[PDB]
């Protein structure tokens, strides 16, 4: 099987830190004794020490081939790495062969420790430009409700966190949604037939749907103050609605890996939302969901609770066997060992953090979108951004009805503006795939011209030009 | 009689409305079903936004059309 | 011949003409099944608006070939 072109390639390199002599070492200097011995990337001591929270997963892949190949002979080439099942195996092995009637130790699942994942699968979210998401905010500020999104970008390497990839994004399309001012609740239906035909024209592109954005301001008093602090220390982090919300979409795109048995394993998939800070602005903040418990509990044993903090756990009926769920917690005197012998346990310990930020402004490798992100949006009818062909002849018009090709191809280079033309789908599919190859990549200047040259083209502008 | 509004999320809600009587009476008709205040509501029938003040007639809305559903706040 | 003529809103509709025919009787059959007059129905093809006034042996009109056809929609 083959995996990602940014998986193979974190999976060649060792990433072993270096070290330097100390006064420590007795030995000579051509050798190391234990102090200046090349440090394992997977250790937790130099992490927290460069204040980083999780292991970079490529790395704690590593420390796993320590364990499944050894210097002995094996002969095996397991490779445990699979997602830990909580579900009963029916068969069983034994002479409990219904569960109706029997259940042993070897098939029940055990109880669930709530430990916390060291790993993270995507280590630093990224972004490309802020004039991108300003529109996101600004879909809120025409409107006065809640916004929904999904993601659109690719990955790379990351250089800072030892072994890590970094997200990148490039657009974000908005599904048809129907607002409310508390919070939001769409159709999954009408969704997944619009997510399949975006899935087409990202390929070509080179997009794919890595993430989703979903707003929560809550604004004071439209003056001084941006907006209300919901989420803090005492409060919610992520409510218990969106933990489902969020785990039905790592199991629908899942990451292809040789070492899993099953084939795939360990999701790349990010959640941001926009919630602000604790003093006085909108900064945002994302966090991914954990593989090791929350993943395939999600399939059976999910249930809403009427507080954000925690999630109900309902009952068994004839084939839904859970396990009783613990958690340490301080008592009215002390800390205490486990406690809970009792529904409503919290998810905001199921959570692990992402590092989110934007890139400097001086230089960059690419952007490969910046077109000037104020065209009307696909599904923005909240919005009065929903314009027919009348925007065309706004927008760009083949501009002062003669256009330079340095002030034309720079505007033909938007995700949601390509997105619009296809749909009517008036040119080849053949040269629709080399009108965005060209906008999308270098040297365009060459292919520009042959695009200008074709009647599809031609056809194009004059249809627009009778119309409004 | 009958009337026909549609979100835009794919979902019609039926709704039974006199042939003479306001648009405000809609709005608060659609506001017991859902709970919704009729403040931030909006409704467009063909692109053309209706009125609260006026009635069913003048705009010439005909039995069970489709109409549309909109949430636009004044000061958001 | 079998053509497409499709109109600006993305309708295509499967109308017949023969390969020596002039343009009018194309201009004919939108004014039986659309009703439109003549002063709105504008056919382009190849960049160029075609006149009403032509045949098809000047644009190389072919079979299986698209029409695009546009409508005027003013409030005056
Ligand atoms: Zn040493
Ligand atoms: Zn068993």
């Amino acid at each position: 099987i083959k995996e990602l072109a940014v998986d193979e390639e974190l999976e060649k390199e060792d990433g072993l830190i270096p070290r330097q002599k100390s006064k420590l070492c007795k030995h000579g200097d051509r050798g190391m004794c234990e102090y200046c011995s090349p440090l394992p990337p997977w250790d937790k001591e130099y992490h927290e020490k460069n204040k980083i929270k999780h292991i970079s997963f490529h790395s704690y892949l590593k420390k796993l081939n320590e364990n499944a190949n050894k210097k002995e002979n094996g002969s095996s080439y397991i490779s445990p790495l699979s997602e830990p099942d909580f579900r009963i195996n029916k068969r069983c092995h034994n002479g409990h062969e219904p569960w109706p009637r029997g259940i042993c130790s070897k098939c029940q699942p055990s109880a669930i420790t709530l430990q916390q994942q060291e790993f993270r699968m995507v280590d630093h979210v990224e972004f490309q430009k802020s004039e991108i998401i300003n529109e996101f905010i600004q879909a809120w500020r025409y409107t006065g409700m809640q916004r929904f999104g999904y993601m659109y970008g690719s990955y790379s390497k990351y250089d800072n966190t030892p072994l890590g990839i970094k997200a990148v994004v490039e657009a974000i399309y908005e599904p048809p949604q129907h607002d409310e001012q508390d919070g939001l609740t769409m159709d999954v239906e009408q969704v997944k037939n619009e997510m399949l035909q975006i899935d087409r024209q990202a390929q070509e592109m080179g997009l794919s749907r890595i993430g989703l954005i979903f707003t929560d301001l809550s604004d004071a008093g439209a003056g001084d103050g941006s907006v209300f602090c919901k989420r803090h220390k005492d409060s919610f982090f992520l409510s218990s609605l969106e933990v489902i919300m969020a785990a039905r979409h790592q199991t629908r795109h899942p990451n292809v890996s040789k070492y899993s048995e099953q084939g795939f394993f360990s999701s790349k998939f990010v959640t941001c939302v926009i919630s602000g800070n604790l003093e006085g602005e909108i900064d945002i903040s994302s966090y991914q969901v954990s593989t090791e418990a929350e993943a395939l509990v999600t399939a059976d044993m999910i249930s809403g609770s009427t507080f954000p903090s925690m999630a109900y756990i309902n009952d068994t009926t004839d084939e839904r066997y859970v396990p009783e769920i613990f958690y340490m917690k301080s008592n009215e005197y002390g800390i205490t060992v486990k406690e809970n012998a009792k529904p409503a346990f919290p998810v905001d310990y199921l959570l692990v953090t992402l590092t989110h930020g934007f890139p400097n402004t001086d230089t960059e490798t690419n952007s490969k979108f910046v077109s000037s992100t104020g065209f009307p949006w696909s599904n923005r009818q909240a919005m009065g951004q929903s314009q027919d062909y009348q925007e065309l002849k706004k927008y760009l018009f083949n501009v002062a009805s003669s256009g330079d090709f340095n002030l034309l191809h720079e505007k033909i280079s938007n995700f949601h503006l390509l997105l619009y033309i296809n749909s009517l789908q008036i040119l080849s599919p053949d040269e629709w795939k080399l009108l965005i190859e060209s906008a999308v990549k270098n040297e365009w200047e060459e292919s520009l011209l042959k695009l200008v040259s074709s009647a599809g083209w031609q056809t194009l502008v004059m249809i627009l030009q009778e119309s409004g | 009689m009958q009337i026909f509004v549609k979100t835009l999320t794919g979902k019609t809600i039926t709704l039974e409305v006199e042939s003479s009587d306001t648009i405000d009476n809609v709005k608060s008709k659609i506001q017991d079903k859902e709970g919704i205040p009729p403040d931030q509501q909006r409704l467009i029938f063909a692109g053309k936004q209706l009125e609260d003040g006026r009635t069913l007639s003048d705009y010439n809305i005909q039995k069970e059309s489709t109409l549309h559903l909109v949430l636009r706040l004044r000061g958001g």
